[PDB]
């Protein structure tokens, strides 16, 4: 297979200069075991994408909710002893906790001892966010501007 | 057991159109007959890290009228928030360990959702967020408009200021959406205009608002007049083009409105409303004001009290 | 098994740890060039080795002796379609230049529109590195920053 | 043309034993015979970004007293650096089209050597850039030392005080490492002792170095006791602790001295060296400050004319 | 004697096509021909009530360049209208006791324009009078124009950035509008735009002038790109929405540039010139930075000395 693993996950269809990111993102070294990542391969209807192969290791809901946001585009697959038990693709969800950075400057997220919490409205244009605490909504690019 | 009990009141989003009218209705109650020892033995935390004279005082004299007990502070600086360093967490953490509800005013946005993920079971009711909600408010402004409209239902409400950093605005458009058939008309300078998410939802629930450049451009069509504040304080940098009042209210301009038309403003004013309007039968910004000792009586007694009879 | 190349550059025998540490600091990513990536490798001769293919790329003299102050041992085998045509190897570099950030709080380094540069020095257990501009030497670990 | 014609002065790292000794027979000359006019038609720019007394006007007296002009500022204040926000890099490159030498002080360490990129064919010379180097200082400490001790070679040197924001200690132990057979006492506090780096270049060229806490163990061994004051402006507030002179030095002291030996110090002096010191025939830091000017000339003569006066 | 011996420079509105030509003419000479002597025995006023890098050490390294002394402050707050109280007018009518020429900066619009009605017999040169008039800018921008496109006449010149407190815009538009068939392209924000008065000087002359939102409309046809600073001490605090240079030019877009095209910058430069310009053929302030000795010394030259230098 182009490239193999017996138990494990193969994310696939990632977009290109997306799957360093989520290398970064995920802390996918940290880890022992095998990895092969296919930076910047091809997808006949877009070109190149990325590919990361994590062997013997599958992701759990927080990473995958995030890898919706980051690329919906992606198909993560359950590989047990080598058949693909299963190949699924992200939902967006209600809420995402702990990761996203309110843009309010004056938002209480930023100088107190709390995880961050955004709401997620699926606009007909983008991805609307909205803070749990100052409870101003943003486009899901204002937010995920890294 | 009643509906409010041991709530948080933090945002008009959370409270609903019937838990807005149970707690008018209790208001022209306790203003019809008064209650002086329904608080009794309850003390409660005035926690104002920001300027008030309104909120706080209102506020203070609301609890004293039940019988309740006050302990606070009128600022930070004195705190050890403010002095030694603590976080607001650990501050409303020992201040629930305490009293019996907290009142708080604080200049970031969201301070109020973080102090209930820490007030364990004491009520937090919130006097302002920095731009974001005031709750509070808005029962006072929803029972002055029915006081003098005897409906909240179709009305034309026009909303003139600062609408962008205006808490006040934020929440009384919420509140009155809540409502059936309300025109609304937002009159701002375009930099300090009304934030697209509760636009979003006006349009989102088919309610009709309109911007317009002049008031005279709508006085003709108002029930109410909502005046506000440019919030100088809140304002960035790039904003000072606009600390002066845009549109500002004189007695002549009044000439073509409605006689029922009341002029409404949270104060503390500025510039924007010239003072020989005070001396006509639509101003009534300080007969709102009284009214924020009749809603906040009621809103304390309906979360402190399980059942009311009155 | 990882990949076939046709030209290029295979950075090989990278310690399973500094694969990704080093496609991060000097910008090995930031291409539109198939790049394919083992992280933790069988080798025998490491126990867990990272290996990095480059392909449609090749690098100079010094791009890879900055590798050494990483990872003396990698080996960079130059392929020129599918023949490696070479197997170069890092001595330490005399100078690194903007990759690295001054420890010095008070250098100009961080103020001013320069480049960064470092001499580099074998001192007595790592590797020291002096400063251009303020002229402090630092542990080339403490220079690797918190 | 001479070995450092259009050279710039930044470290001392970068000069010989060569150099400093050029330097030295150019100044022995230079105080026996003046050249007034050997600059005449040369402008140099005296910057300081930094405080002065001692390098600035022994600069401007050293250029002025071989016919040159001299441009620049005694602060940053009022330069477009200071108020229209221009870079260090700007400022050198209009700066360099102007004036035949910049000389430059600076509170960051490296402003020099940032200079001399942008200088062009114009040579920086080094006033003092933040805690690393001093390069002029070194030149008239080398000729007060040998004026004094008739060497630079063998002398047991002793550098009592600041000796990790010392500029001056930087570069003198620098300079003096070159010759041979030179021993150093380092009398600092643990906190502001000598640099690593400074020391690992001691080990390598075999140097005989040692810490010590007491000028009374270094007293009767000591040729050239090098006095610093504490860099009170660079310190880090967790170095406050050490503001005032451990060691401090009276005439008493002075008792169990050789006879040749000297106090040096670069000035100021706050509480460190006491004023009966400055009675004795040990006491020699004015003088010292006097041969700047003929250090100083020397230097500028060699930096700007291609032919070794004389 | 010539025709600007003994003349006050206050404005580019008193000056003709002649003068400016004079005085070119002169700068060209003496960039070939030094005049080391010609000022010999004069001494110069240089007094900046405002801060500077390049008009105050450019005036007066050239001063120095031609024999003459300096004598003056670069700072108000330490001479007595600083700190003793006294108005422009007595220190003005003091120093015109002492020195042959004033070189004078200031902060208040009109201040060398008082000067003359004070400094009797002495001229007063101005180094930028708030966001009036800088007409020694000026002349090195000619000087520059020409040494670079050739000519002064029918060029093609786009002014992006603050032209309403560009003191070097105004002094610039008014001396090219004084040659032929010159274009002018202004990139402004609205609030910051180029003034009226400069406008109808435009119209009634029958200049080509028009307004642009892009560098890359007009890069192009442009033959000169003159870019300038946001004054940001000048502005009001209504006009802090725009203290960000809105047009910043970097490399990329020097793509569509005629070969001989020139950018010049007055300085300082902040966010509006990115550093990667500096490395292409077009970039050119730091050479037109250095003929403000060349042009500045052409003046001195011809307002202290009656015969034109040759
Ligand atoms: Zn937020
Ligand atoms: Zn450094």
């Amino acid at each position: 297979g182009v490239e193999a693993i017996k138990r494990g996950t193969v994310i696939d269809h990632i977009p290109a200069q997306i799957g360093f990111k989520l290398l970064s993102l995920f802390k996918l070294t940290e880890t022992d075991q095998r990895i092969t990542i296919g930076l910047n391969l091809p997808s006949g209807e877009m070109g190149r994408k990325d590919l990361i192969k994590i062997e013997n290791t599958f992701l759990s809901e927080d990473q995958v909710d995030q890898l919706a946001l980051y690329a919906p585009q992606a198909t993560v697959n359950r590989i047990d002893n080598y058949e693909v038990v299963g190949k699924s693709r992200p939902s967006l969800p209600e809420r995402i906790d702990n990761v996203l950075v309110c843009p309010n400057s004056n938002c209480i997220s930023h100088a107190e001892p709390v995880s961050s919490s955004f709401a997620v409205r699926k606009r007909a244009n983008d991805i609307a966010l909205k803070c749990k605490y100052c409870e101003k909504e943003f486009s899901h690019n204002v937010v995920l501007a890294n | 057991a009643n509906p409010l009990y041991q709530k948080h009141i933090i945002s008009i989003n959370d409270l609903s159109r019937d838990d807005l009218n149970l707690v008018l209705a209790t208001a022209a109650k306790l203003k019809a007959n008064p209650q002086p020892e329904l608080l009794k033995h309850k003390v409660i935390a005035s926690c104002f890290f920001e300027a008030s004279t309104r909120t706080r005082l209102s506020f203070q004299t609301s609890m004293h009228r039940l019988g309740a007990s006050v302990v606070g502070f009128s600022d930070s600086a004195n705190t050890s928030l403010g002095k030694k360093g603590e976080t607001l967490a650990d501050t409303i953490s020992v201040i629930s360990t305490y009293v019996d509800a907290i009142v708080m005013r604080h200049p970031q946005e969201g301070a109020a959702r973080l102090a209930t993920e820490f007030s364990g079971n004491v009520p937090v009711l919130n006097a302002g967020d920095g731009s974001n909600q005031h709750p509070t408010q808005t029962l006072l402004d929803l029972f002055t408009i029915q006081q003098t409209e005897g409906r909240l239902d179709n009305l034309h409400v026009a909303m003139v200021g600062d609408l962008k950093y205006g808490r006040t605005v934020h929440s009384l458009t919420q509140a009155l959406a809540k409502f059936d058939g309300n025109r609304f008309y937002f009159i701002a300078p375009d930099a300090l205009a009304m934030p697209e998410y509760i636009l979003d939802m006006l349009d989102e629930k088919g309610i009709a608002w309109s911007l317009h450049s002049s008031i005279e451009e709508v006085m003709a069509e108002v029930d109410i007049l909502y005046m506000t504040r440019v919030q100088k304080e809140r304002l960035d940098p790039s904003e000072y083009a606009n600390v002066k009042a845009q549109f500002v209210l004189r007695a002549s301009d009044l000439h073509n409105a409605k006689a029922n038309m009341k002029v409404l403003h949270p104060l503390p004013r500025v510039d924007e409303i010239a003072t020989d309007v005070d001396k006509t039968p639509h101003a009534w910004y300080f007969q709102q004001a009284g009214n924020g000792i009749f809603a906040r009586q009621a809103l304390l007694a309906l979360v402190l009290n399980r059942d009311l009879v009155l």
